[PDB]
């Protein structure tokens, strides 16, 4: 196995981590750069992107300091959304700052021990910058329309944003405290425009139903269910597979017209006008559906049919374990609505005021994807925002905040340690010289003009970028949210010093 | 630090024009022929220097770009696919002098893109508004540029055919941009360029009737999604047959459940059947077919399945998969459906007319052989492109490398007037303009920049008295010798470029 | 390889139960030569197993009829057995030899 | 003798087809529409090399 020493380790921790910061810096901001997607294997194929986290996914990693870097780039991903590539290039303006300490003689633990105070020092000037707008109906309106425009243009889409800002907020809107994202139905599909896209207040299933079965239901009673007509599920009625014998066909052939039959029975005992199903429905039991008023859905969704108990207060009968002991989901209105190209069922007036169905309407597959991608990454925080309606301000104001209460704290308690809190609040200081050349600008008059700012406290003023100059914070539609910032500090603090610890590599492979 | 990318954008943009230049040499009417050499070796004279980008590129994505960029040319419009690859590579050179001056890309893409909105409204004022409801005005403006093109030996007999298509789906005075996934293109293999005309609905190839109908009145557009036999591991009848019982009993009752879908068939009302190819399937059964035909039903088979779902929209035959899928609005219903076997060799079905969204126009291409006929093509198409670039952008510009250097004497004007760190940006934009006509001027002959200097010469004091005319070969007024062009197939050209080099400014 | 051999095999045994069939082909031509002759001077029955059925003429040249019509079509799916199982085996020759060799 | 020979270059190649071009329509001239199209080529390329356009000899 080779044994990497640690001269050569941080030579490849500053080679493999670095570069990898450098890509994400690039692809930061509605303003910034792109990057040119590079197939790892053969027959490369290309794309465009503004988003770090596909450059991991197509361009294969396998440098050891930059291999834990995707483990941080995945946790800001999926737990947080948003702050995926503002996590990596942070660690990255970390480790160039540990540089000159390693030049000159400086051990790690040093460089560690400094960052990990300066860290929970700069958090609690997190905090301070910790600022409510659940106080107000309308702040708190407010506030959702400022971040719905940040997550979104950060992750490639700017163009349709607006259309998609307005329908997101207001679902949003209706969680009143608690953050859901099993009350919020997500459909993508494809037909109109993206100024065609829909809010339903409620649940929604992308089902063509027409006339046969009822699409009207008043004062619905909802069974949610997965019970078959031709799988012949548990709780058996009549034969059973059997073999060595010739005429026994003729039990098995006349036992499938009395499950059909009872099943239509066990369904209209229930009272529902509803009969959602995953399965698919026979043709005989169908028609016996729409007569009485029983709304027949086949081919359901796997995960819709679960989602549509959460939303109605039903329960799943659990593959028909449950015959009649299963409880049944209620809601207002249910109406089909031609949006776009399809017909569709709209469950409205569901029993939570908290459900809503988001329905993206794309012109074709390459929007589609994109905006759902974004718009779930969004959503996310937002639910993060209902149970703290705070935010921070963007634009690198509260990066110049912290790193100025850092610089206090590494001009007071300096010994050992605070040598890494110098070069902790130049790194908080190196995200805005980012932001200024994803806009394209003098990042050393911007820094040093906001340096000025924060200096006697003007916090309530940061750079708007795109112009670059300094405009209002608290909400300007870069006044960024809260739950990232506490999370990507926390991460990037983290896994850099992971780094650091790691000058023991052995190469096995 | 951006150096290493810095490296790979200065090395994309010079890969970018290199293929890009010898579009110069193949830019225009008076452009140059460019003679192919294949990757296996062999010798392709080839003109339209998109249809280059498409057969001969090299594996480089500043180049994989640029036939995408030809490609969305091709798409939007189809004209100005010369002209859009040599406004790319003109910008490039305006995005060095910014790089080595020390410009952000960021400024550079932003600046061109206020410029790219900024100059094609000045260049919407020197267009001029023509007619999209009235069918002469539609004529006359439609072959000035057909005549302005390279073919034009079969598109003067041809531009009012497509005049009379176009018309049928001109509801509106808007007259949106056009589907041509309406429009269907039909070779008929023998007849004349004077037989090509329009029938309405979809014309079919060749039907396959065994006692079916030749001319039914009233028709019922059907569509089979379903096989007529056995699986297929081996064998399409799967016997391990050695004996007359064992080949007896199993296929009489093959035939015993084709016979009840059959008349299924019929009894919901079917007299014209679409059935895709039996490679598309397992097998079709043509005994159920004979006594489906039998049953007086026209009957089509082996089409494309992509063609299915071309027919599916335009006529309203709505997919009709399975025995419960026989509706009234799954089956289309024609007027009149019969098959044209003579006026040339060849025959070909007609359904003249069907219950259709819209209007579903179709075009019978005709002529003496396959290459006669595949000259007429290009010469519908082109036609038929010329009336859609003009019914998306309403208004007319004289065309002829002109107003590339009207704009561009404005947009110097106006960035110097305006303001601007970003006011070299819109003046190396402007810069980047007159290059393309220009290297139309040196294919014309008559040194281009002696004559570039001089159109802006009329394009400052009378605003347009002299164009380069490649009728003349040079120095006459566009508005003189009629020579104009669509707006859409100027802007169009102009738009995705910038938006390709706003990419790769940003590309790292 | 095993796979040489194999798709081989699977069109040999095809064309076996095909070879049945052109001597049934023959005769199914030669019975229609019987059958033309007849008009009511002797009627025809049906042997199928141990069983002796009845016919009449018209029924028999209608039975004789789809077993001509049931070879033709077995006739058929073996030139599309034939092709597609000598192409696909052809790219195996060339591949699956390879992978001995190395 | 042409047809006898292969060609070698598409330059070589494009000559053959004019020359047979001439020789299946008439028997006379066939040898000697080679000759004058290598003597325009000659006369063309100085003036390319001078200042000229090649599309402005061709006219």
């Amino acid at each position: 196995a080779d044994e990497e020493r640690a001269e050569t380790a941080r030579l490849t921790s500053f080679i493999g981590a670095i570069a990898i910061g450098d890509l994400v810096k690039s692809t930061l901001g509605p303003k910034g750069m792109d990057k040119i997607l590079l197939s790892s294997g053969r027959d490369a194929s290309l794309m465009v992107t503004n988003d770090g986290a596909t450059i991991l996914k197509n361009i294969g990693v396998d440098n050891p300091a930059a291999k834990v870097l995707v483990d941080m780039s995945r946790v800001q991903d999926d737990e947080v959304g948003d702050g995926t590539t503002s996590v990596t290039v942070l660690a990255a303006e970390l480790l160039r700052e540990a540089e000159s300490l390693i030049a000159k003689k400086i051990h790690p633990q040093t460089i560690i021990a400094g960052w990990r105070e300066a860290t929970k020092a700069a958090r609690e000037a997190l905090l301070s910058s910790a600022v409510d707008h659940g106080s107000d109906e309308v702040k708190f309106r407010q506030d959702l329309m400022n971040i719905a425009g940040t997550t979104l243009s950060s992750k490639l889409l700017t163009h349709h944003k607006d259309h998609f800002t307005k329908l997101a907020v207001e679902a949003v809107l209706r969680l009143k405290g608690s953050g859901n994202l099993e009350a919020i139905h997500i459909i993508k599909k494809l037909g109109g425009s993206l100024a065609d896209s829909y809010l339903d207040e409620g649940f929604l299933l992308d089902k063509k139903i027409g006339v046969n079965q009822p699409k009207r239901i008043e004062n619905a009673k909802i069974l949610i269910a997965n019970t078959g007509m031709d799988t012949d599920k548990i709780k058996i009625f009549g034969s059973r597979v059997r073999v060595d014998s010739t005429a026994k066909v003729a039990e098995i052939e006349h036992a499938e017209k009395e499950k059909m039959k009872e099943k239509v029975e066990r369904i209209l005992k229930h009272g529902i006008n509803c009969f959602i199903n995953r399965q698919l429905i026979y043709n005989y039991p169908e028609q016996l559906f729409g007569a009485a008023g029983v709304m027949a859905i086949e081919h359901a969704d796997f995960a819709g049919v679960e989602r549509l108990a959460l939303v109605t207060g039903g329960e799943i009968a659990s593959t028909f374990d449950h015959p009649e002991l299963v409880k049944l989901g209620s809601c207002k209105l249910i109406e089909e609505v031609m949006i776009g190209e399809d017909k569709l069922i709209h469950f409205s007036g569901v029993a939570l005021g908290e459900a809503c169905t988001i329905v993206l309407r794309g012109a074709t597959q390459q929007i589609l994807d994109e905006a759902e991608r974004s718009l779930h990454d969004a959503l996310c925080v937002l639910a993060q925002t209902v149970k703290d309606s705070r935010t921070v301000y963007g634009g690198g104001c509260s990066e110049m905040l912290m790193a100025h209460a850092v610089t206090q704290l590494a001009n007071r308690t300096p010994g050992k340690e605070a040598v890494a809190m110098e070069s902790y609040a130049k790194a908080l200081r190196m995200l805005p010289t980012i932001i200024a050349d994803n806009a394209g600008y003098d990042s050393a008059d911007l820094v040093a003009q906001l340096r000025a700012a924060h200096s006697e406290g003007n916090t309530t003023a940061g750079l708007d970028m795109r112009e670059g100059t300094i405009g209002d914070m608290a909400i300007l539609g870069i006044t960024e949210s809260f739950q990232v910032k506490r999370q990507v500090l926390l991460s990037a603090a983290e896994a850099a010093e992971v780094i650091l610890r790691v000058d023991n590599i052995i190469k096995a492979a | 630090d951006r150096d290493k990318p810095a490296q790979i954008r200065f090395s994309n943009i010079s890969a970018a024009k290199a293929v890009a230049d010898a579009i110069r040499t193949s830019l225009g009417p008076k452009g140059m022929d460019k003679m192919i050499q294949d990757g296996k070796g062999d010798v392709t004279i080839t003109n339209d220097g998109a249809t280059i980008l498409k057969q001969m590129q090299v594996l480089h994505p500043a180049a994989r770009m640029l036939v995408e960029l030809s490609k969305a040319q091709d798409i939007e419009a189809g004209d100005g696919t010369t002209s859009v690859v040599i406004i790319a590579g003109s910008l490039l050179d305006s995005c060095t002098k910014l790089l080595q001056k020390g410009i952000h890309p960021t400024i550079i893409s932003e600046s061109f893109q206020k410029a790219l909105e900024k100059g094609i409204e000045i260049l919407t004022d020197m267009s001029r508004p023509v007619e999209l409801s009235d069918r002469e005005t539609l004529l006359n403006s439609a072959t000035t540029s057909l005549n302005s093109k390279v073919v034009s030996q079969y598109s003067s007999l041809l531009s009012p055919m497509s005049v009379n298509a176009v018309m049928k789906v001109i509801d509106p005075a808007t007259a949106t941009s056009v589907d041509l996934r309406d429009i269907k293109i039909v070779k008929k293999l023998g007849g004349t360029i004077d037989d090509c005309e329009l029938v309405e609905g979809l014309v079919l190839t060749q039907k396959v009737s065994n006692s079916g109908i030749t001319r039914v009145e009233k028709a019922k557009i059907g569509l089979i999604q379903f096989c007529l036999s056995a699986p297929k591991t081996d064998m399409d009848n799967q016997i391990v047959v050695s004996d007359y019982a064992q080949m007896d009993r199993v296929l009489r009752e093959e035939r015993a459940y084709i016979l009840n879908l059959v008349k299924q068939i019929k009894k919901t009302g079917c007299n014209v059947l679409l059935i895709q190819k039996s490679i598309l399937r397992d097998a079709l059964s043509d005994l159920a077919l004979h006594f489906l035909n039998k049953m007086k039903i026209m009957v089509i088979k082996d089409i494309e399945r992509e063609d299915i779902e071309f027919i599916c929209k335009t006529i309203g035959t709505k997919p009709v998969a399975h025995i419960d899928q026989f509706t009234a609005d799954m089956l289309g219903s024609a007027e009149l459906a019969e098959e044209v076997n003579l006026n040339g060799s060849g025959k070909l079905l007609k359904i003249t007319g069907c219950a259709s969204p819209g209007k579903t126009v179709t075009i019978v291409v005709r002529g003496s052989n396959k290459l006669v006929i595949e000259e007429a093509e290009r010469s519908i198409h082109d036609a038929l492109c010329v009336i859609r670039c003009l019914v998306k952008k309403r208004a007319l510009i004289a065309g002829g490398g002109a107003p590339e250097i009207e704009l561009a004497l404005r947009l110097t004007e106006y960035s110097r007037t305006l303001s601007g760190m970003e006011s070299y940006c819109v003046r190396a934009f402007a810069d980047a303009m007159e290059v393309i006509p220009s290297t139309l001027a040196e294919n014309a002959g008559l040194n281009p920049i002696s004559t570039v200097t001089e159109l802006r010469n009329r394009h400052a004091q009378g605003e347009k008295t002299a164009g380069i005319n490649v009728r003349k070969g040079g120095i006459s007024n566009i508005l003189e010798e009629l020579v104009v062009q669509p707006l859409l197939v100027s802007v169009s050209a102009l738009t995705l470029a910038t938006e390709t080099v706003r990419s790769i400014l940003k590309i790292d | 390889v095993e796979k040489y051999q194999q798709l081989q095999k699977d069109l040999s045994k095809s064309m076996s139960g095909r070879q049945k069939l052109e001597a049934q082909l023959t005769e199914n031509n030669i019975v229609k030569e019987e059958l033309a002759l007849l008009d009511g001077s002797n009627v025809v029955f049906k042997l199928l197993g141990p069983v002796l059925v009845k016919q009449e003429l018209g029924e028999a040249r209608a039975t004789v009829g789809k077993r001509l019509d049931y070879i033709t079509a077995e006739i058929k799916r073996y030139e599309s057995q034939l092709r597609d199982l000598e192409r696909q085996s052809e790219q195996q020759r060339e591949t699956l030899a390879q992978l001995q060799q190395e | 003798i042409l047809k006898l020979l292969e060609v070698e270059h598409p330059a070589a190649k494009v000559l053959c087809e004019l020359a047979d071009l001439q020789d299946k329509e008439v028997g006379d001239g066939t040898t000697s529409v080679v000759i004058i199209a290598a003597e325009l080529l000659k006369n063309a390329d100085e003036l390319v090399k001078q200042k000229i356009h090649p599309t402005s000899v061709i006219s």
